[PDB]
């Protein structure tokens, strides 16, 4: 349930391929027949993604090594430019997209 | 370079070392280059989209749900109405019996 | 599920010496213990079944090379092997012999049986037009073949030809680039498309039998559709219908002589 | 909040800014318990937007003894049973007897 | 890296960790030990 | 006089586009664009995906089982209507935004 | 407040409240209409083992249709009020 | 894309039916309007004005009130036209059921579906039937159909003709207008005849008063449906605007000027040709409608039906293709010079049947000496006209003032036009195309979005040039 | 002028969703509480679902017997 | 299997035993991963109290 | 008694002449708003004549 959009820049651990994976708009569980557990843990969980995947294992499939794992280090987008701007123009074709 | 969230203050300390990462310094300089006429070489904010995205002026779903749910009920009353005058006929000749 | 006969109690000494409601009866951590333990004891009696969830799915056509269907596939695996074919291909069949005489014949059947297992069923799950089926023939046929059909009713053969030196771990990758090549080539060499644009948009789902162990995707059918949701950042559609300003097209550059100079 | 069965993820609100009352408080960052406020004063939506948490430490920062990593004694406002009285109470964390083996000093 | 605050929120985390760590469970070769040779109904006795 | 250059203007609310912006009865300023460019679906969209910005599948038909059995049940939950294939939610939010003129002139 | 059951003029009997005295004559044409009707003493007493029936203007259809009796509490157009399809004696 | 549209430069009629009868009964009073030989009726526009204003008053006295219905089982008559005029002047929904098949069971249906205040039916109905595999006419005794339906008429007691409800089964039914040509001098006595002559009032013909209140878009017809879009559309309802323009569209393309003796093959008063497209074409744009032999199914009168169009100087004949084999099988007997007064023929094809292949039209002109053959294609919703394709110049422009877009199911007024190769819903638009359809539940309508497009609920696929092909509802 | 033709009115087979005698019926605003929001199918049920809430605000729909309400 | 798999990574056989088993998650009664892959065909939602033409309420 | 629609007595309710001629398909509050837009035109047709 993320009302707002946000795109992370996940860095794999196997190939360090900085791929970006966004988070769309997934609507709130219905309030009409409210359910206190499914809501208040939808919200509290939403701060934990909004703060750069704080307390969650990230599970997205790589683009370089085509496989899905849980090894991603979520890069704040000024730690990403720290990395992107500091790669020779060829390895940007290797690790970035 | 993304938009910092709401909880982060909106402050561009100006053109300084690595100013182009300050999202507000970047998109403000990017705007004076318009009023000045300088040619912005770098790319524009690419608003990302999904497979299942819908356009803005979408095709609404309620006025088609209720225009449909009535056909359902008028396709049913149409069925359940066969021989209704014959049916209600014997409704009386049984009530007139009691 | 055959293991639901959990004894409504447990050995654990009840904490709370005094007395009260809720004592000495099973706990949802203990109810999962006995469920697992008495699941293993069936799994030794072999009576334990895994088609307990997949009860609505039409049970696939059993066949001796078609064991690829009865396997419960991990949804995080059918996400990795994302193979796509030209949409106008209605089916794929991969036949191969049982026992292969020549040493290079056993090489190919290894590739076929591999591609019969590795790459065929993801194509079904991902493309859902194709009716992927594999059958093991029984004779010393030292060469397997693949019958790539198409929507127009046409079809081709793909003689499974792996190189002697290569492994089978790439012999299929070759065959893959030997099928997905044909599928587009067949779909490009089709006749008039108006008909197949109807059958394709009429062809029911062929991949219904496929048994996908949705692992950590069990939250809501939203994430069960996670392989169809396809993020597309930097999307590009640069073809605007520009509407120019015909009336008073000039007159923006001809007004407000700012603060008229010495002459006026 | 939308009513369809299968709502595949998407970039933006597919059907306009999310309707409903609880979507009104999520559209502004608040948590879904704002739906149960009787007064939502400018301090209230400050109080409950968790700008700075109303949550403290049992002893001083200097005299603190038991290792409270990142915790406070957060007060949980409960609403009572059948007749809804609102009362609050201070909920602590659970301190365990940490009986470890730090192999630096080769002893528990 | 993330603690689960609910059993079924853990029994999903066991599914994630069963994939990354013990990956040989999810090979096209381990999903087919049952079938590396003849379907059992055609072998001798 | 506070906007030195044309700072792009967002189209009005969907409710406005229904009634004024695109409705030729008022000669709304989009009554030219709506008929020219908007009211045409994507050149690849079938019948079900006529409203997606681009058809989310390589085939109009339902994609997976739960999108199908849901539509295999819906098309019979509603007596078999022509367009009833497209699954719709069985609950009216009764919102004013999803309200367009149900009866009126033309 | 307490005083949940009033005591001034507790009426002897009371027509509206009696095991099935008020009945929703819902329409047999499954248009969802209903016309609440209190069974008179002609049917208050079990003169009718049969479930009451009447002919009443069905304001939706604007036609006189059957009204089969039914409890007044309940959804009046359930998945039970669907009529099995039939090909009419019209058409080719 | 998946949109076709016809030109707009043609004028669109809009007023009531009863108005275009006036200003034709002034501009052309004595000019013939319809001639028939099977009843010997040479009607001038003067007649239908006088014979409808005196028939609408003939139903007011017999109980028909504006909202009510009225049923017609007339076989291919003339008096089944003045019914439409009368039932338009009082708003009563005239319903024309196909007589070519009837039984007490199909009648126990229309009496329950339409619930008519009046039932206009004959004693003898010429119903076709196949003997030894061959079609032969069987004079059906329709009288026995009624009495089975109404066992009340036999059980006669000295009070029953003044009884309130004549048949407690069908309380809807109040009179049964028998229409059987009769040869006795002294007609039926006023006990059993409706007064249809004279000034029925004193101070104002109370039709033109009630003719003020009903609107050019409310029903006057209910033509039964051969193949229904889906289980609901048991009948199609045409209003005033839908029928009157369905003539002035056709009356435009055939350029039927005054002095035009154009015929219509019989057995079409059921489908829109004989009901709206044929007569109301002869009405708006001054013309002559020469009906042909009472029926046209069996071979024996197809030979006769030609001599009818040999003396009556007919200039074109409209009718479905199933009528044009009977003309074809016996174009050999008559000499070529018997179709010298002919110029063209019109074949109204239903939207679903098949493209009548230009080889077959070549048979027709080779038998009937025709300048051209026109083929009007379209559903019954659109009154059998969306694409008209001539024989010589087969190019088929959409009829003027029509649209047809195929849209996706989701929205209604925003449902986006499809991509011209895919089946979606069909949305028609135009004067002649109707939006309402009768049903067991009563008068009903279909969506008319806020752009004028009326859903027809018949999924179709539009192709390259004006070529709308219908399809059946998908059921996956 | 342009001879274009359009009908007089749009007939939609849609049914009104506000019946004067039905309680929570109506067209609510885009941010009003949708019909029976938080109620969960019970009379004043949004009160009964308050103890179920994880944590409420400090000023949260407390006790208020309708006195001169 | 791992012999042939190690040649696919282009590495040594012993090295792959830490790419195909990064840790040996043995199994207990107390620690089973879900025994039955949850049901794939979920039961179809319905309007509330078997109401049929849609439902006004939740 | 216990009816809801007493026969048309003398009451100036909606255009019952046009309540008969109209599709029952449309709901009520969308019909009484459409028998008027029919009548609103029948008033213009009458004024123009
Ligand atoms: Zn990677």
């Amino acid at each position: 349930s993320n009302r707002f959009f946000q795109k992370f820049y996940l860095r794999c651990g196997n190939c360090s391929a900085i791929q970006r994976s966004a988070q769309g708009y997934q609507p709130i569980a219905n309030p009409i027949l409210f359910k206190s557990d499914e809501h208040c843990r939808n919200y509290h969980d939403e701060q934990r993604r909004a703060a750069g995947y704080s307390g969650m294992v990230v599970t997205c499939r790589c683009h370089r090594c085509e496989r899905v794992h849980s090894n991603w280090k979520v890069l704040d987008a000024q730690q990403f430019l720290d990395a992107k701007l500091r790669m020779t123009p060829e390895e940007r074709a290797q690790r970035l997209w | 370079v993304p938009r910092p969230p709401q909880r982060i203050r909106a402050q561009s300390e100006g053109v300084v070392g690595r100013w182009y990462t300050n999202y507000w310094t970047l998109h403000s300089v990017r705007y004076q280059c318009q009023l000045a006429g300088v040619e912005w070489q770098f790319g524009e904010r690419q608003r990302p989209r999904t497979n299942y995205d819908e356009p803005h002026m979408y095709t609404d779903f309620e006025e088609t749900k209720a225009i449909r749910d009535y056909r359902s009920r008028w396709i049913n009353v149409n069925r359940s109405l066969v021989g209704m005058s014959r049916r209600m006929k014997e409704s009386e000749e049984e009530a007139r019996y009691l | 599920e055959q293991v639901q006969d959990v004894p409504t109690s447990t050995d654990r000494k009840p904490t709370g010496m005094h007395r009260g409601p809720g004592k000495r009866q099973t706990a949802p951590k203990e109810a999962a213990q006995y469920q697992f333990i008495k699941k293993w004891d069936l799994q030794m009696r072999e009576t334990w079944d895994e088609l307990e969830p997949f009860k609505g799915l039409p049970k696939p056509k059993v066949q001796f090379g078609n064991e690829a269907a009865e396997v419960i596939w991990p949804y995080a695996l059918l996400l990795e092997n994302v193979i796509k074919v030209h949409p106008y291909t209605k089916s794929i069949y991969v036949y191969y012999s049982q026992r292969q005489s020549t040493p290079l014949g056993e090489l190919a059947a290894r590739v076929a049986k591999r591609v019969s297992q590795a790459y065929l069923i993801p194509i079904t799950f991902h493309n859902s037009h194709v009716y992927v089926e594999a059958e093991m023939l029984l004779e010393y046929s030292e060469t397997p073949w693949v019958v790539v059909h198409c929507l127009d009713g046409t079809h081709k053969l793909i003689p499974v030809k792996p190189q002697a030196g290569q492994t089978v771990k790439e012999g299929a990758e070759e065959v893959l680039n030997g099928i997905v090549s044909a599928c587009n080539e067949i779909g490009s060499a089709v006749k008039n498309p108006k008909e197949v644009m109807r059958l394709l948009s009429e062809r029911p789902l062929q991949n219904q039998y496929v048994r996908v162990n949705y692992q950590w995707y069990g939250d809501t059918p939203e994430e069960r559709m996670s392989h169809l949701v396809k993020w597309d950042y930097e999307p590009e559609e640069v073809v605007p219908q520009l509407r120019n300003r015909t009336q008073h097209v000039l007159d923006w550059m001809n007004y407000d002589g700012n603060l008229p100079t010495h002459n006026s | 909040f939308s009513t369809f069965a299968l709502n595949p993820e998407t970039s933006r609100a597919p059907h306009g800014p999310p309707r409903g009352l609880i979507n009104r408080y999520i559209s502004m960052g608040l948590p879904p318990w704002a739906a149960w406020c009787n007064r939502v004063n400018r301090h209230a939506l400050y109080r409950m937007s968790d700008v700075s948490p109303r949550s403290f430490l049992p002893k001083a920062p200097h005299e603190m003894d038991v290792i409270w990593m990142n915790e406070r004694v957060r007060e949980r406002v409960r609403t009572s049973r059948q007749v809804q009285h609102v009362y609050r109470q201070l909920k602590y964390p659970f301190v365990k007897t940490g009986i470890h083996y730090s192999d630096t000093l080769d002893h528990w | 890296e993330e603690i689960p605050k609910t059993p079924h929120a853990y029994k999903k985390l066991l599914e994630k960790q069963s994939y990354t760590e013990e990956r040989w469970k999810y090979t096209i070769e381990y999903l087919f030990r049952k079938y590396e040779a003849d379907p059992p109904e055609l072998q001798d006795k | 006089e506070e906007f030195p250059t044309f700072m792009e203007q967002e189209l009005p609310e969907r409710k406005g586009l229904e009634n004024f912006a695109t409705n030729s009865r008022k000669r709304g300023w989009l009554a030219q664009w709506y008929e020219d460019e908007s009211r045409y679906a994507h050149p690849g969209a079938g019948r079900r995906t006529a409203h997606y910005i681009r058809p989310p599948t390589d085939r109009d038909f339902p994609a997976t089982i739960e999108e199908y059995e849901l539509a295999k049940h819906h098309q019979k939950w509603h007596l078999n209507q022509p367009g009833s294939a497209t699954v719709l939610p069985w609950h009216s939010l009764n919102t004013a935004d999803m309200a367009r003129r149900s009866a009126g002139r033309l | 407040r307490l005083k949940k059951r009033m005591v001034g003029f507790i009426p002897k009997v009371i027509p509206r409240k009696i095991r099935n005295n008020m009945v929703a004559l819902r329409s047999e044409a499954n248009t969802g209409h209903m016309e609440g009707y209190i069974k008179t003493e002609a049917e208050r007493l079990d003169a009718t083992g049969r479930k009451l029936q009447k002919t009443m203007w069905d304001p939706v259809l604007q036609r006189y249709t059957l009204m089969k009796e039914t409890k007044v509490r309940g959804p009046f157009l359930t998945k039970s009020n669907i009529a099995r399809k039939v090909d009419f004696p019209v058409g080719a | 894309y998946s949109e076709v549209k016809g030109t707009c430069g043609t004028p669109v009629l809009d007023q009531l039916i009863g108005y275009y009868v006036n200003i034709q009964s002034r501009k052309m009073y004595y000019k013939d309007f319809l001639r028939i030989e099977h009843q010997a009726v040479r009607w001038a526009f003067a007649d239908i004005r006088k014979n409808s204003e005196a028939l609408a008053h003939g139903l007011l006295q017999t109980g028909v009130r504006p909202g009510d219905r009225v049923l017609a089982i007339q076989p291919c008559n003339c008096e089944t036209f003045v019914l439409q005029l009368s039932c338009a002047k009082i708003g009563a929904l005239l319903c024309i059921v196909p007589q070519d098949t009837i039984s007490a069971d199909k009648l126990r249906f229309y009496l329950n579906e339409f619930q008519p205040r009046h039932l206009v039916a004959r004693e003898w109905i010429n119903v076709p039937e196949m003997k030894q595999g061959e079609l032969v006419e069987r004079n059906m005794h329709f009288w026995d159909t009624i009495y089975n339906v109404i066992p009340e008429l036999g059980l006669s007691y000295p009070g029953q003709k003044f009884q309130w409800v004549h048949s407690q089964e069908f309380y809807y039914l109040k009179k049964i207008i028998i229409t059987d040509h009769n040869m006795n001098l002294l007609g039926v006595t006023p006990m059993r005849k409706m007064l249809v002559w004279g000034p029925f009032s004193y101070y104002e013909q109370r039709l033109r008063r009630l003719s003020a209140l009903l609107h050019p878009d409310d029903p006057v017809l209910a033509l039964e449906d051969p193949n229904p879009a889906m289980e609901d559309k048991l009948h199609i309802t045409y209003s005033h605007r839908n029928c009157v323009n369905a003539g002035f569209l056709f009356g435009q393309l055939m350029q039927l000027k005054a002095e035009t003796r154009f015929g219509v093959m019989p057995n079409h008063h059921t489908d829109p040709i004989g009901a709206i497209i044929a007569p109301y074409a002869a009405l708006t744009s001054g013309a002559v409608l020469v009906h042909i032999h009472s029926d046209m199914f069996t071979d024996d009168h197809a030979i006769n039906g030609i001599e009818k169009l040999c003396v009556e100087e007919v200039e074109t004949l409209v009718g479905r293709k199933a009528d044009f084999d009977l003309i074809l099988k016996h174009a050999g007997n008559f000499d070529a010079d018997q179709f010298e007064h002919l110029r063209s023929v019109v074949i109204f094809e239903d939207g679903i049947e098949a493209p009548v292949s230009e080889e077959y039209l070549n048979k027709l002109s080779k038998a009937l000496s025709l300048d051209d053959v026109y083929v009007f294609r379209g559903p019954i919703e659109a009154s059998y006209m969306l694409t008209w394709r001539t024989l010589k110049k087969g190019s088929q422009g959409m009829v003027p003032h029509v649209e047809a877009k195929v849209v996706g199911d989701r929205g209604t007024s925003d449902a986006k036009v499809l991509v011209a190769g895919t089946r979606g819903n069909l949305r028609l638009k135009g004067p002649h195309v109707t939006a309402g359809y009768y049903n067991n539940a009563g008068l009903m309508t279909e969506l008319i979005d806020e752009h004028g497009f009326a859903s027809t609920s018949r999924e179709a696929m539009i192709d390259g040039k004006d070529n709308i092909t219908l399809m059946s509802a998908q059921t996956y | 002028a342009s001879q274009r033709w359009l009908p007089l009115q749009t007939l939609k087979p849609m049914g009104h969703n506000w019946s004067a005698a039905t309680r929570s019926s109506g067209v609510r605003g885009p941010h009003m509480q949708l019909m029976q929001e938080r109620l969960d199918q019970k009379g004043f049920g949004w009160k009964r679902k308050s103890r179920s809430l994880w944590q409420q605000d400090v000023a949260t729909a407390g006790f208020r017997p309708h006195r001169y309400f | 299997v791992l012999p042939t798999k190690a040649q696919e990574m282009g590495c040594t056989l012993d090295e792959a035993r830490r790419v195909y088993r990064q840790a040996i998650m043995t199994e207990t009664p107390t620690w089973h991963r879900p025994l039955q892959c949850p049901t794939v065909k979920q039961e179809v939602q319905e309007p509330r109290d078997q109401r049929w033409p849609a439902s006004p309420k939740w | 008694h216990h009816n809801s629609s007493l026969p048309y007595a003398k009451h100036d309710t909606n255009n019952v002449l046009a309540m008969r001629l109209f599709p029952v398909n449309v709901g009520v509050r969308a019909r009484t708003e459409a028998i008027r837009i029919r009548t609103d035109d029948c008033l213009q047709r009458l004024r123009d004549a």
